[PDB]
């Protein structure tokens, strides 16, 4: 008791209004819980926004606004911009302690995108001398963050053996991500050609190897 | 200005004992309260306390028990003492500060440190086995060549990869880490013009803090 839910996930375009909101399990949201607006920004960047309901916090954009819609707090944007696209959290006071919600996921559409650039890398000799033979795909400067990578083996795609890492954000706001195809000494010695194939909002990047 | 670092143990055992340190700057400790907050993997925000100005602390009920929050005014220090850890107690610890001096009465919490990850795992600390990545295919392909290192299984995270000692700086990644049975595996990669090498050499230098281990690779054709 004192959950603090919120939408898990919002979209929204350039120019458009979206309302966020938060609600108490407990009853109606009020002044007396102080509600809290926090934003999370990729790679655990955190900043205060509106503090006590309504009280937008000096450096942030005056398109930020909160209220009292109802029984909840609401977090209004009017006027939506590529860069509001985070997590947005809410936090209740209840006398003696804050509960944070479960934040909501904002996805702003419009924003510009970003291909691929792949490499593929051949297992290392000194690897081999282990045993073991690991091909590495890098892939970078790529948006939206979302990516398909398959693997062939001599033309047939491969089932087991590749793990993928989850996109990361570069500096530069685009992400990067990396696929490993592990197979033993033998294997690597059984076949030919070898390709990394990265799927990309509906195109294909592929790279391969002998 | 206003800063707040923590500081952790990195990798700490289910059933023991957890210590972080939220060091500040910019502000003292005698005016303002200090919280603390966890974010566990792909998990929202969870409040674990305060402790105001005066030295009252209050706790998330649920944790009330294992959680205990000191400070240290002259030293510009706030500790968080956690207690009978469980793997679910992995997660990015933050400090964040207190604030409530406003035009109309509201707690906020306003500054916000950078978090410090704690693994919580009965996994072994293992050095990793670092493997050059060169190109194969030679045939250039423009005015650059890209290199990389592998850096394999390893444990906990992190490590740190760099290109001759940090003097190249040149279009440097280091990808996200993957972990496969409690074993980490990274690669890192950079990209140099390719009149320069092999004529040039690159090497790619991997410290493992938990191990107190480093790893120097040349990258040759």
């Amino acid at each position: 008791q004192a959950v603090v839910t919120q939408e898990s996930a919002l979209t929204t375009s350039p120019g458009e209004t979206v309302t966020l909101t938060c609600r108490s399990s407990t009853g109606a949201v009020t002044t007396s819980n102080y509600a809290n607006w926090v934003q999370e920004k990729p790679d655990h960047l955190f900043t205060g926004l509106i503090g006590g309901t309504n009280n937008r916090a000096p450096g942030v954009p005056a398109r930020f606004s909160g209220s009292l819609i109802g029984d909840k707090a609401a977090l209004t944007i009017t006027g939506a911009q590529t860069e509001d696209e985070a997590i947005y959290f809410c936090a209740l006071w209840y006398s003696n302690h804050w509960v944070f919600g479960g934040g909501t996921k904002l996805t702003v559409l419009g924003q510009p995108k970003s291909s691929p650039s792949v490499t593929l890398f051949p297992p290392s000799s000194e690897e081999l001398e282990t045993n073991k033979a690991t091909l590495v795909c890098t892939i970078t400067d790529f948006y939206p963050g979302v990516v398909t990578v398959d693997w062939k083996v001599d033309g047939t795609p491969v089932t087991q053996g590749m793990e993928t890492t989850q996109p990361s954000k570069q500096s530069n706001n685009k992400y990067m991500a990396s696929s490993y195809l592990t197979l033993t000494a033998r294997a690597w010695e059984r076949h030919s050609s070898y390709s990394c194939q990265v799927t990309h909002e509906g195109h294909t990047v592929e790279k391969s190897l002998s | 200005q206003v800063q707040l670092k923590e500081s952790g143990p990195g990798l700490v055992a289910p059933s023991q004992s957890l210590s972080i340190t939220c060091t500040v700057s910019g502000f003292l400790l005698i005016s303002n309260g200090v919280h603390w907050v966890r974010q566990p993997p792909g998990k929202g925000l969870e409040w674990l306390g305060v402790i105001w100005a005066g030295g009252n602390t209050n706790y998330n009920s649920a944790l009330m028990s294992r959680v205990s929050i000191s400070k240290d005014n002259s030293k510009s220090q706030v500790f968080l003492k956690m207690k009978s850890l469980q793997t679910d107690d992995t997660a990015m610890y933050y400090c964040a500060r207190d604030f409530y001096d406003y035009d109309v009465f509201y707690y906020a919490m306003d500054y916000w440190g950078q978090g410090t990850s704690v693994t919580v795992s009965s996994a072994k600390t293992t050095p990793p086995s670092v493997y050059p990545l060169a190109p194969g295919s030679a045939a250039q392909t423009n005015s650059m060549v890209t290199l990389g290192c592998l850096v394999k299984g390893y444990f906990p995270e992190p490590v740190t990869v760099t290109w001759n000692s940090g003097s190249l700086s040149s279009g440097v990644h280091t990808f996200p880490a993957v972990l496969q049975s409690d074993l980490y595996t990274l690669s890192s990669s950079v990209t140099v013009p390719s009149s320069t090498w092999p004529s040039e050499t690159v090497t790619c230098n991997v410290a493992h803090p938990a191990s107190s281990t480093k790893v120097d690779k040349k990258i040759v054709p």
